[PDB]
């Protein structure tokens, strides 16, 4: 290969990659809803706004 | 009332200049200066009053040696033992008896070595290209190299001495393989059958001929031998360039001596 | 005269080879090299092959993205105008906010393009950064040009980001323009009472000056030596000739002292980042601990007075205006 | 959302708080399913 | 008290003046005619500055200050505590800087080597005789020159500067900030470089010339090679003043006006207004 | 049809690596510009609005 | 080929290279429309606007 | 769209809204399908 | 070829090519007719214009 | 009939590279453009209009 | 899926070391962004509001 | 008649490339020099008469 | 030849490139005319114009 | 007549590169030139006349 990585050491790499970003994803989005709780961050439109 | 107030005359600036200097003198003398004692110390006093420190110890001023681990192969170290001794009895004598007093040559310095014809103790090896070959050949052994187009080509042309006699006949130019640079002259001395290198840097190169300031054309005769006749160690090339330097000043006795 | 030391008279041809292979990348240089033959009289001759690599091609997006950025808003300056953006382009610039907003992202027409171009800039120097120290890894060399090049890119912070944020206010900022941020240099100085006064501003012009003297020095030694293979500093590093030697006993018996031909870099390299930690040192101080350099020196003791030649004046507006007034916004 | 006295009380049913899920949750799904 | 590999180079010969009368060192220094008269000129000027100082309002290093004349005394012998002193200092500064760069001129005469380093040290001395003497001398007096002083000689610059309204604008004084800056880049990269090939790391070993040239082909797509660094690094040092000095002999000579105003050359040409 | 023939000559790593680029050039301009505004800042009280 | 990448190699490069484009431009469709919800950011045009 | 008081209500009717989707979704569809 | 793509590469590229840039372009239309309804903006030669 | 035949000589990427960096410079070009205008900006509340 | 032959072409230390990069300037960004503000400052007392 | 044979001597892609930029060039002058002018700048509003 | 065109690739290219040459001045040609009808750009000599 | 000898020696491409750069530069030269004038500029309302 080009990285010099084998096809086992890709395929554990890969696994492990997937799962420590959708681990890291998630955990963004719980921590995001509790901070909206904090502050919900997005406002209504206010009156006069276009 | 102040940001960067410390006391009632002291604040933050004001140690931080201190801070500055303290960084400044640390680094030039307790690392840059032992950096810089990395060849030539211990120093040597041939004609000292009192008993220094054996030459063979780390005696304070020394910085401990560093390893170069060498691309081509074995190491060496920084200081480096095996060139702390100089062995090699110059042909000088002393003009005074104390060390401060020049040296004066007993005979022939050019051909000797001495002065500004000293030559280093540079290991006896072939500069290398990365890939393994010698890294400095004549063009007759290096196809593949050659003068850029329009460039004057030397090979041929007459190589005249200082004294306006003409001593040669350019027959090929050294390229260094590496940097693709040309690095000598080699000159076809007239008056026998022998060939000497010159640098590059001692010629003055026109389309009617080079001319030598550094030495006498008789005096291209003594240039020293390459032992091999398509390579060149580091030793000869020390060797090689320090003939013209030495001629520099030893040419003719007018060259060492002073205006007024 | 040496006139190798001067230029090139004969230059060398060779074959097209490839540089030392690295660890990675090799795919990645690209380009057939092209010899021009001007260059190899004062240089090389060869331009190329360069490496393409994933940092490079960031650091070249943000650092266009950049420069489109400032240019625009340049031409917006002559409202368009292309014989005008020609005419008066030293002139042209982005500038920071001239509103005080705090350290608030700022309106687009007040400072807010003068910040994304900052930003993009940013990411630009980040990404080129990475690119010298991972070439400088790849190829099996250390990093001190990165260091060294890290040192430049904090001091760029210092002066766009660093500061404002300390004192708090992004009009501080450097502006993009040619003749703009030179009149920053004198409005930045003002404000802050004579950078003249600033011990690091002169701490880096004393390194600066250094530069000078050492590279004009080790360049003019160097080339003093060349006769002997001076210029091949890795081989007298490892095996020192006579050109070192001479060297060394030129500045041995020049000033008592000398280095070798591997140390004499470190100089280099140390007075070069110098120049910079000192710039970055003295910056932070200025505004957040520090507010008039020249006062500072006068209470320090360090500043020097001179005698009236027209009569002495005092200040006719003395006691008439609240001091508060001078750097502060009175409502 | 908005309570007596016109003060906002956070909650899972504002509406705005789907711009940021939308932005986290969505690709965080497909993610997880594509490039297993 | 030498080097190891020193003995073989201390020879006589290649003084300027003076022959085997001052040919000689002291411990490291080299010293003949020339050190001699260094020494003379270096030993005199710092003492006479020591007793100017002393003679002065603050003693305070940074705030001492020895100053020219006053503009009416032109070119004339000023009362020692009123510029005298500082044109007795000027004097011997001189002769310092000139026994120095022909005491140099010796030692590389001695060592065979070129005189690269002397005649490089000859543009800051340039540089001193434009500000000291020439456009002193162009200008109508010694009261145009700078003051002696750590932090006055800076007060010097800056009015010197604000009195064209803003030195930024001068085209001689861009040219000789670019090579100012230019020269402390490459310093910065040609010092990284060759300690970064001698030093890849641990225990890795020392690289090769190409190994140089491949590292900024790569980064930048040119390598300058490995003499013409050196080249160049000189020619950046020197046109700093080189350069320098064109700016500093017009301001005033040939220059009266803002600095900014100058570029109306290209901002007034009648054909953009 | 033949388009998967592109990444035999069009280099994905370069490709991928340049639209990483590319892509945050964008988002960032995109969400600080519209910070850059009174009307459409998410992050600070609502300005500009009678 | 000219990229090191065998021809089954592009084949599945492209399937999935592809694939990630168009679900990153369907979620980009799906927030802005989620966006113009929070705020709708194309105002009509203004009364005496020409 | 403008609602009884003159505010502004969001909704997926809205002619503006179809500048941003159809420079979106347009492209997003024919790109699906020129290169499936 | 100077390009080393082979004649059949070539074709398959180039009916590619020309399809991308005319959907592009077409696009394009499609989409400044969409802005023309939001901002009309070639406005009509005003009262007092010569 | 024969324009296939550019791409024996064109290079395919270096056109694709070429008009990807144009298309974005020009594109570019015309957002920021109608963001310095009073008229088209579309981000900020109207201004300019009497 | 052959997505795990990404690692195969894209060198799993170097994006390691970009992403860890990458995220830090992007978490930096918006903390000192949100710092930046009244609204949303959680550090400072409140302020812009009466 | 014998134009075609141009091509023979002054490389096509270099003459492309060439025309391009110039072109390009050329456009933005005239677009950037119209939009300076009251009179012929079609995206603000109308300046330059009562 | 020096550009690498042989006759015929020469003569097929120089026909391509005339007729889009010409195509392209043709549409300019067309351009300016509906451009006129927006804008008349030369205006008449004004009344004490000498 | 020999004149077309010129070309044996005059390098025909040198000589239309040349051309095509200078006639430009002049070109341009007068139609900024032009419009820099009060009383020849074509784009702008009339300006400098009572
Ligand atoms: C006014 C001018 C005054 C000049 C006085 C000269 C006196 C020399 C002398 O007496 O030497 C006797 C001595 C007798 O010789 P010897 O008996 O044969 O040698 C005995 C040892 O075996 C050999 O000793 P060695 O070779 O190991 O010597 C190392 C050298 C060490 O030299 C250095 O460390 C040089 C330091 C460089 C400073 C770098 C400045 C840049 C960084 C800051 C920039 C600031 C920017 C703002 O000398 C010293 O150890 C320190 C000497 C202390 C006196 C310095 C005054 O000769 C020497 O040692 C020569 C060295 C003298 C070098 C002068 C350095 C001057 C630095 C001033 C600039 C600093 C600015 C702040
Ligand atoms: C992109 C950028 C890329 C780079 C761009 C291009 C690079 C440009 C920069 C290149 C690097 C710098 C090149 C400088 C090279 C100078 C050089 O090679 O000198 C070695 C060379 C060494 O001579 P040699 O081969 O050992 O002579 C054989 C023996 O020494 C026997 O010698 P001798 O005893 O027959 O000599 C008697 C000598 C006796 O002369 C003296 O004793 C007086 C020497 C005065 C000290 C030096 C003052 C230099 C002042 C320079 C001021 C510079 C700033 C001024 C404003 C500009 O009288 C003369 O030769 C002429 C009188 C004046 C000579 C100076 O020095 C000279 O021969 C004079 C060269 C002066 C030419 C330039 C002067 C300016
Ligand atoms: C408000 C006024 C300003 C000003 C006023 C100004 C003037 C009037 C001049 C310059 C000059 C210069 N300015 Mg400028 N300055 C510069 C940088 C520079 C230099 C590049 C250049 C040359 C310096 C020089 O000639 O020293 C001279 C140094 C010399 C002569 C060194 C002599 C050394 C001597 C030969 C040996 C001495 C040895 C010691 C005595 C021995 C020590 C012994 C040891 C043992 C202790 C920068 C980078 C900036 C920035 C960042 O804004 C700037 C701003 C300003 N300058 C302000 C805008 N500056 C000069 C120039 O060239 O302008 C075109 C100049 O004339
Ligand atoms: C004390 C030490 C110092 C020091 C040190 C060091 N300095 C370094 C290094 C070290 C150690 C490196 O290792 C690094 C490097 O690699 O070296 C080869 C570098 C570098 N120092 C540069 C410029 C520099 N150093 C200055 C100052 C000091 N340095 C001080 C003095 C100054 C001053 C003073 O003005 C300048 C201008 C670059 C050449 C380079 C970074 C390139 C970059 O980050 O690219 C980022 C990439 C881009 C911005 C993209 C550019 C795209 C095109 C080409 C540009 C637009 C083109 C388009 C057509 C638009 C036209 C208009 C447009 C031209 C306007
Ligand atoms: C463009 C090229 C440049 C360049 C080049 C080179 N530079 C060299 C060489 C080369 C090539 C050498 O070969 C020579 C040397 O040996 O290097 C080790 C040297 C040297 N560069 C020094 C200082 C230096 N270089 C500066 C600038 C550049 N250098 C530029 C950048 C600056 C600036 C800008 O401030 C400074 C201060 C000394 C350290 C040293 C001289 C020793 C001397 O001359 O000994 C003899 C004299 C003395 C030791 C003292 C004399 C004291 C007098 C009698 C009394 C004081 C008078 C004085 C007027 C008071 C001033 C007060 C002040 C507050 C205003
Ligand atoms: C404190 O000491 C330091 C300095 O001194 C102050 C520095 O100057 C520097 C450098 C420069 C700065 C700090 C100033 C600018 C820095 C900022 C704004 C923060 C750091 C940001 C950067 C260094 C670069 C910013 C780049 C981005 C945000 C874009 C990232 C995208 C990248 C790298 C490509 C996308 C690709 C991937 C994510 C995976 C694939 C990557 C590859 C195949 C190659 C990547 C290679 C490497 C070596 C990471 C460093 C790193 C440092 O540690
Ligand atoms: C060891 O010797 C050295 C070299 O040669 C081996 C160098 O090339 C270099 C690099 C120096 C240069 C490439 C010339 C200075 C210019 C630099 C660094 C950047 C300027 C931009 C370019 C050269 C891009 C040119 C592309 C066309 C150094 C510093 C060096 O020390
Ligand atoms: C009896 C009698 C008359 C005696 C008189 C004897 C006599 C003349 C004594 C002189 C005493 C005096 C005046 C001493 C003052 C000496 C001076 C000027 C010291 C100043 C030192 C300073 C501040 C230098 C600034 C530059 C600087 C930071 C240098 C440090 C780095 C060094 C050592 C650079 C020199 C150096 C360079 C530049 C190389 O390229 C090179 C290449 C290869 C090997 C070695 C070297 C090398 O040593
Ligand atoms: C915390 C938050 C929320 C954000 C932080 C963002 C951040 C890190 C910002 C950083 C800002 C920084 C570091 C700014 C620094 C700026 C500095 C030091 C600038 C200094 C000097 C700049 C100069 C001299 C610039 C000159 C520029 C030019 C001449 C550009 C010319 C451009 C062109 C000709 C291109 C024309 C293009 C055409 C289409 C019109
Ligand atoms: C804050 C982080 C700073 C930027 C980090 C960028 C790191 C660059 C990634 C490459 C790291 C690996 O680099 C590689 O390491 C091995 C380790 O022996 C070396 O092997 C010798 C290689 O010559 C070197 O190229
Ligand atoms: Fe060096
Ligand atoms: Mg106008």
């Amino acid at each position: 290969s080009l990285t010099g990585l084998t096809e086992e050491e890709a395929k554990e790499f890969h696994s492990v990659f997937v799962s420590s970003m959708v681990l890291y994803l998630a955990t963004a989005v719980i921590v995001h809803y509790l901070v909206w709780t904090a502050r919900p961050w997005i406002a209504p439109i206010p009156k006069g706004w276009v | 009332m102040y940001y960067g107030a410390l006391a009632n005359h002291l604040d933050i600036a004001q140690l931080a200049w201190y801070g500055h200097w303290l960084v400044i003198w640390t680094v030039v003398l307790f690392y840059l200066r032992r950096e810089d004692r990395r060849e030539g110390y211990p120093l040597v006093e041939p004609l000292g009053l009192v008993k220094l420190p054996s030459p063979d110890v780390q005696s304070g001023e020394l910085p401990y040696p560093k390893t170069f681990t060498l691309y081509h192969g074995g190491t060496v170290q920084a200081p480096n033992p095996n060139r702390r001794y100089e062995t090699r009895e110059l042909k000088l004598a002393q003009t005074d008896g104390f060390e401060g007093a020049p040296l004066a040559p007993t005979g022939n310095p050019m051909v000797d070595g001495v002065g500004p014809a000293s030559w280093a103790e540079r290991s006896e090896v072939v500069d290398s290209t990365f890939e393994g070959k010698a890294k400095i050949v004549p063009l007759r052994a290096a196809p593949e190299f050659y003068i850029a187009e329009g460039d004057l080509d030397p090979r041929g042309l007459p190589v005249f001495g200082a004294d306006g006699i003409e001593a040669g006949t350019v027959t090929d130019l050294w390229v260094d393989r590496s940097e693709y640079y040309f690095r000598y002259l080699e000159i076809s001395v007239a008056g026998s059958a022998r060939t000497a290198l010159m640098p590059l840097g001692f010629a003055s190169i026109t389309k009617d001929g080079v001319k030598v300031q550094a030495i006498l054309a008789s005096q291209f005769a003594n240039v020293p031998r390459l032992q091999s006749r398509d390579q060149i160690t580091l030793r000869e090339e020390d060797k090689v360039s320090a003939y013209y330097a030495g001629g520099l000043l030893y040419a003719t006795p007018e060259r060492a001596e002073p205006l007024l | 005269a040496d006139f190798q030391t001067i230029y090139t008279q004969i230059q060398a041809r060779g074959p097209d080879h490839f540089g030392p292979s690295g660890q990675w990348g090799d795919i990645d240089r690209v380009g057939k090299p092209i010899f021009i033959k001007w260059l190899g009289r004062i240089g090389d001759a060869q331009i190329g092959p360069v490496y393409l690599g994933a940092s490079g091609v960031g650091g070249i997006a943000f650092g266009l993205t950049a420069i489109l950025i400032i240019g625009f808003n340049m031409l917006a300056q002559v409202s368009f105008d292309p014989l005008q953006f020609f005419r008066q382009f030293f002139w042209l610039g982005l500038y920071p906010p001239k509103a005080q907003y705090g350290m608030g992202i700022p309106p687009l027409n007040d400072g807010g393009w003068w910040l994304m171009a900052g930003l993009m800039m940013t990411l630009s120097l980040g990404c080129w950064w990475i690119r010298v120290y991972s070439r400088a890894r790849a190829l099996g060399l250390g990093t001190h040009i990165a260091w060294n090049f890290a040192m430049a890119i904090f001091f760029v912070l210092c002066i766009g980001f660093f500061h404002p944020v300390l004192v708090g206010s992004w009009s501080e900022a450097v502006p993009f323009g040619i003749f703009p941020h030179l009149d920053w240099l004198t409005a930045f100085s003002m404000r802050y009472g004579n950078f003249y006064y600033c011990p690091w501003h002169g701490f880096s012009i004393g390194f600066a000056y250094g530069c000078g003297l050492l590279f004009a020095a080790h360049g003019a030694t160097i080339l003093a030596v060349a006769r002997f293979g001076g210029d091949r500093e890795i081989e007298q590093i490892t095996d020192r000739g006579t050109a070192v030697e001479r060297a060394a006993l030129f500045w041995r018996w020049t000033m008592g002292f000398n280095a070798t031909i591997e140390s004499i870099h470190r100089w280099g390299w140390f007075f070069s980042f110098m120049v910079m930690f000192s710039a970055s040192v003295g910056i932070l101080l200025t505004g957040t601990f520090v507010d008039n350099w020249y006062l500072w020196c006068v209470k320090h003791g360090a500043a020097p007075d001179y005698p009236a030649f027209l009569p002495a004046t005092p200040d006719p507006r003395a006691g008439t205006f609240d001091p508060r007034t001078l750097t502060g916004v009175p409502q | 959302y908005f309570a007596a006295d016109g003060s906002v009380v956070p909650s899972i049913t504002d509406a705005n708080l789907w711009v940021p899920l939308g932005i986290l949750g969505i690709p965080t799904i497909w993610i997880a399913l594509l490039y297993r | 008290a030498l080097l190891s590999f020193e003995r073989k180079y201390r020879v006589r010969g290649g003084t300027l003046i003076g022959g085997d009368l001052f040919d000689f060192w002291v411990g490291p220094f080299y010293v003949g005619f020339f050190g001699v008269s260094a020494i003379f000129f270096i030993f005199l000027g710092v003492s006479l500055i020591g007793y100017a100082a002393s003679q002065g309002p603050s003693l305070d290093p940074f705030a001492i200050s020895i100053n020219p004349p006053d503009l009416k005394y032109g070119f004339a012998g000023a009362p020692l505590l009123e510029g005298g002193f500082w044109q007795a200092i000027t004097v011997c500064a001189i002769g310092a800087f000139i026994s120095w760069q022909l005491r140099e001129v010796e030692i590389s005469r001695k060592l065979g080597m070129g005189w690269h380093v002397p005649i490089a040290f000859g543009v800051p001395i340039f540089m001193f005789l434009v500000l000291q003497v020439f456009r002193p001398i162009l200008m109508g007096g010694w009261g145009f020159a700078f003051p002696y002083g750590i932090l006055s000689h800076l007060d010097w610059v800056n009015n010197f500067g604000f009195q064209y309204l803003n030195w930024h604008y001068n085209p001689g004084h861009m040219s000789s900030v670019s090579f100012l800056f230019a020269n402390a880049m490459a310093l910065g990269l040609h010092g990284g470089l060759i300690l970064s090939v001698a030093n890849p790391g641990d225990g890795d070993k020392v690289k090769t010339a190409e190994h140089e040239n491949a590292y900024f082909r790569d980064v930048v797509g040119y390598s300058i090679g490995a003499l013409a660094i050196h080249r160049l690094g000189l020619f950046l040092a020197s046109n700093i003043f080189l350069t320098g000095a064109f700016g500093t002999i017009a301001s005033g000579p040939f220059w009266t006006r803002g600095w900014p105003e100058w570029w109306g050359w290209w901002l007034d040409i009648p054909f953009w207004s | 049809s033949a388009s998967w023939k592109l990444w035999l000559i069009l280099d994905p790593r370069r490709v991928l690596t340049a639209l990483f680029i590319y892509l945050t050039v964008i988002a960032l301009l995109i969400h600080f510009g519209l910070l850059s505004t009174n009307r459409l800042n998410w992050w600070e009280f609502q300005r500009g609005l009678p």
